[PDB]
């Protein structure tokens, strides 16, 4: 199988800038190469085929170049609607193979996360379970450190996280952290803490509540 | 290289058959059999798979080694024809239909 | 205009089979091959195989040779992909995409809208909605439901801005997600707040309200 390697895996850019991403085949593919853009929960939209043929209807800011093993896709001037994941495909030889993609995201000023913690619901505690929730919303960049503490003891097990894509409004990221736990073992501790460390400050943001 | 004989093994399609920009068709095949290097058996027959029609453009196509890949350019006639690659039961029989541009 | 319309979502048990369709329009069908592509959630695209309109020109990615059966119907301009002996690993979004093999054809320029397939031996179960009470932020936890899609709004579509609904997570044949909303402090807890959760697979619309603990 021909291996397709896209570089970089992800990257950031600003509106108006030229962006170039690359795709390298493990052997020459004689320009039998197409590029696609795909947005979350949507189908791929084709930008280029035969390495440099612009698909009818696609904006002219997209162009393709390359030959042999190496191919580049270039957006001359980045626009807002260009955010998403780009894929390359070789169809020079069976089986057809795709690159792993290049996630393209938008730059913006740094922003500290807004942290909020929430004790398990009385409705949920009636059943044999208890979940503690902590939202860390609207922060940038996406690098972030999250740790729970129960009565001071750092707790790792029982935690499941979820991420949103780059918010379509302010281009920030948000994260849900959920510490699931049994009722019994939940009702043995008092202080519950969700703590976040971010580049925006050396001091970590600390939210907590007391079961009393 | 020393003795040039017809390949006896199976071929498989290794790329979508497609038209060139100069009135020909290109077929890429992977040789899965043995006895390579050997010559790729290939011809074009009519809609009844009877009479030999069209012609092969590429010079005597070869399978250089086991699992090798070979590009073959040929010129099917207008209408329906069958590109037959290989020999025996394992032979590839590919229906091509050429229209006037 | 070129159009590739695929059939709707499929939900089946392991060991079952399914047959997804892809009806084409707006071009000479016999001048194009139809390829099928698999994309597992959060993964890259993967080639399943392709069909060529004449004499069952069939190409399978060796990976799918014992899994998929691709066919064509030129007269109805419809392509089909049949998957058998299904397992959870078969769960993914599948697309059809055209490729012109004539001198003037375009390559992989149009895709179908995609078709979601979910394979699992789990039962349909409505979710359990819980409130999240402490500008101020609030939320709702949706826990213990199998059919992936749930729709979350706030006060029945009233609150649009400052909303974050996180992707669900599977732990044991059941999904769990959460949503939050940010508003001005003064408006709460006076002005009402409510998470609306619609679960189509169960045909239930459950609302829960946010009042101070
Ligand atoms: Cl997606
Ligand atoms: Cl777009
Ligand atoms: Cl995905
Ligand atoms: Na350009
Ligand atoms: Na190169
Ligand atoms: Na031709
Ligand atoms: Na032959
Ligand atoms: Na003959
Ligand atoms: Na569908
Ligand atoms: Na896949
Ligand atoms: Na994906």
């Amino acid at each position: 199988d021909i291996k397709m390697t896209q570089s970089p895996s992800s990257m950031y850019a600003s509106l108006g800038e030229r962006v170039t991403i690359t795709c390298k085949a493990s052997q020459g593919i004689n320009s039998d190469l197409s590029w696609f853009q795909q947005k979350p929960g949507k189908s791929p939209k084709t930008l280029i085929y035969r390495a440099n043929r612009l698909v009818d209807g696609v904006p002219s800011r997209f162009s393709g170049s390359g030959s042999g093993q190496d191919y580049s896709l270039t957006i001359s001037s980045l626009e807002y609607e260009d955010m998403g994941i780009y894929y390359c495909l070789q169809y020079d030889e069976f089986p057809l193979t795709f690159g792993a993609g290049t996630k393209l995201e938008l730059k913006r000023a740094d922003a500290a996360p807004t942290v909020s913690i929430f004790p398990p619901s009385s409705e949920q505690l009636t059943s044999g379970g208890a979940s503690v929730v902590c939202f860390l919303n609207n922060f940038y960049p996406k690098d972030i450190n999250v740790k729970w503490k129960i009565d001071g003891s750092e707790r790792q097990n029982g935690v499941l996280n979820s991420w949103t894509d780059q918010d379509s409004k302010d281009s920030t990221y948000s994260m849900s952290s959920t510490l699931t736990l049994t009722k019994d073992e939940y009702e043995r501790h008092n202080s519950y803490t969700c703590e976040a460390t971010h580049k925006t400050s050396t001091s970590p943001i600390v939210k907590s509540f007391n079961r009393n | 290289v020393e003795f040039k004989r017809m390949c006896s093994g199976k071929f498989s399609i290794d790329k979508e058959m497609a038209e060139t920009q100069h009135g020909t068709t290109v077929v890429k095949v992977k040789y899965e059999g043995a006895g390579a290097p050997c010559k790729v058996p290939i011809e074009i027959r009519d809609v009844n798979k009877e009479k030999v029609v069209g012609r092969i453009i590429s010079s005597t196509p070869f399978a250089e080694y086991t699992n090798s890949v070979t590009n073959i350019e040929l010129e099917p006639p207008f209408g329906d024809s069958y590109i037959v690659i290989g020999v025996g039961d394992s032979a590839l029989t590919l229906h091509w239909f050429r229209k006037h541009h | 205009e070129v159009q590739l319309q695929q059939s709707g979502p499929e939900l089946v048990k392991p060991g079952a089979s399914v047959k997804i369709s892809c009806k084409a329009s707006g071009y000479t069908f016999t001048d194009y091959n139809m390829h099928w592509v698999k994309q597992s959630h959060g993964k890259s695209l993967e080639w399943v195989g392709y069909t060529y309109p004449y004499n069952g020109g069939i190409g399978y990615n060796q990976k799918f040779k014992s899994k998929a059966t691709l066919t064509l119907d030129n007269s109805s301009r419809t392509a089909y992909m049949e998957l058998r002996s299904l397992t959870s690993e078969d769960s993914a979004v599948y697309y059809c995409v055209r490729r012109g093999y004539r001198y003037d054809g375009a390559h992989f320029d149009y895709w179908g809208q995609g078709t979601t397939l979910t394979v699992s031996s789990a039962k349909t179960t409505a979710p359990s909605v819980y409130p999240l009470a402490p500008s101020v932020t609030l939320g709702c936890l949706v826990k213990g439901y199998f059919p992936e899609p749930v729709t979350l709004t706030w006060n029945s579509g009233s609150l649009s801005a400052g909303v974050h609904t996180f992707p669900a997570v599977l732990q044991s044949d059941l999904y769990t997600l959460s949503s939050s909303v940010t508003v001005t402090s003064s408006t709460w807890p006076s002005q009402t707040i409510t998470c609306n959760v619609a679960h189509p697979a169960s045909s239930t619309k459950v609302d829960k309200k946010i009042e101070p603990r």
